[PDB]
């Protein structure tokens, strides 16, 4: 199956004293593997998965140097953006940046991403070709001109098609015991009566990895979306994921309804019945 | 300033069984800005030893966090999550329902 | 492995 490496960066300004709160996290697929938190004592990029602890002190020195540089870029950006948008020094503002690479089942480059938001709104993003920019407004268009003149897209494309995919492959190999293992959903159904004529069936998927999954209901073999509720996939906290989908049915007609589960860890989709 | 209110789910890490050590989770997602207050409650009272994940965000820029604490379920104890955010005029309480 | 430059807006 496909894989990805992504880095997420958030800076939140602190009006009145000092630099922004900066938090960086890195993921391989749905697995967090590194973090940096400016409020933490170490001031180092820190490991969050056992397989990254294989990397030597040179790796940690490098990631720490680079992530501190990212924090300084965001500090400057918060000031620049306050100027572009004619905002006061009174309020807290947020910058978010995400970038990374997707590879296919053959671990070859599929797509790269580099996008930026100010106060939760799209600001500027690299297009799919990795050669030009989508700027949402005139402030971002000023950034686009600056980044065009400085050949930023070229630098990012080299990183995304090169370093990003090379280190993703390295991590996939080093962390193979977990990163290349799929955990199929563990499924069951629960039943509740709300009244003498209405029941709820809830189809559960637990303990799965990666997070991507599809859960659907059928009635007499036909897709059923009405009277259903599908919750957001949620982290268990042990590295796996959970999800459920429910349907409301006439009491006594439970037999008509079937839940269908698709996941990379299941060779064939699975069916459950009450 | 965009403001997005948090979605909330409260649940256990592992299948809940009385007398068996576990973790109680409160997952908050879909929110902006990032400042948020999350407490886990036992019988209405704030639990002191609560940890949380590193702040991250979805494709649409909204933030998510997992708050969690070690607990051993019993028949009688009631658990809940209490969340406040700039988008909420009063704190929102979501009860843990193990029979879901 | 993170990018070695971070570009200001």
């Amino acid at each position: 199956g496909s894989h990805s490496m992504r880095y997420f960066f958030t800076s939140v300004s602190r009006p009145g004293r000092g630099e922004p709160r900066f938090i960086a996290v890195g993921y391989v697929d749905d697995t967090q593997f590194v973090r940096f938190d400016s409020d933490a004592a170490s001031q180092r990029m820190e490991p969050r998965a056992p397989w990254i602890e294989q990397e030597g002190p040179e790796y940690w020195d490098g990631e720490t140097r680079k992530v501190k540089a990212h924090s300084q870029t965001h500090r400057v950006d918060l000031g620049t953006l306050r100027g572009y948008y004619n905002q006061s020094e009174a309020g807290s503002h947020t910058v978010q940046r995400m970038y990374g690479c997707d590879v296919g089942s053959d671990w070859r480059f599929l797509r790269g991403y580099h996008q930026y938001a100010y106060d939760g709104k799209d600001y500027i993003a690299l297009k799919e070709d990795l050669r030009s920019w989508t700027a949402a407004d005139m402030a971002a268009q000023t950034t686009k001109h600056k980044w065009e003149a400085a050949h930023v897209a070229e630098q990012l494309r080299a990183y995304l098609e090169g370093t990003c995919v090379e280190w993703l492959r390295r991590y996939l190999e080093n962390g193979k015991e977990t990163l290349q293992r799929t955990d199929a959903p563990k499924t069951h159904m629960t039943h509740h009566a709300v009244s003498d004529h209405e029941a709820t069936l809830r189809c559960w998927a637990l303990s799965f990895y990666p997070a991507e999954i599809t859960l659907t209901w059928q009635r007499d073999g036909e897709d059923q979306t009405q009277d259903t509720e599908l919750v957001e996939t949620r982290p268990a906290g042990d590295g796996t994921f959970q999800k459920w989908v429910a349907v409301v049915v006439p009491s006594g007609q439970e037999q008509r309804y079937t839940c269908h589960v698709q996941h990379e860890g299941l060779p064939k989709p699975l069916t459950l019945r009450w | 300033m965009i403001q997005r209110t948090p979605k909330i789910q409260v649940y256990s890490r592992h299948p809940a069984e009385n007398g068996k050590s576990n973790f109680l989770n409160c997952y908050v997602s879909g929110f902006h800005p990032s400042d948020i207050e999350v407490d886990l409650l036992k019988n209405g009272e704030r639990i002191e030893k609560v940890e949380h994940s590193d702040l991250s965000f979805s494709k649409d820029w909204s933030f998510y966090l997992l708050y969690y604490t070690e607990f051993t379920p019993t028949e009688k104890d009631e658990y809940a999550c209490r969340v406040n955010h700039v988008t909420l005029s009063q704190p929102k309480i979501v009860k843990w329902d193990r029979d879901m | 492995c993170i990018n070695g430059v971070c570009w200001t807006v």
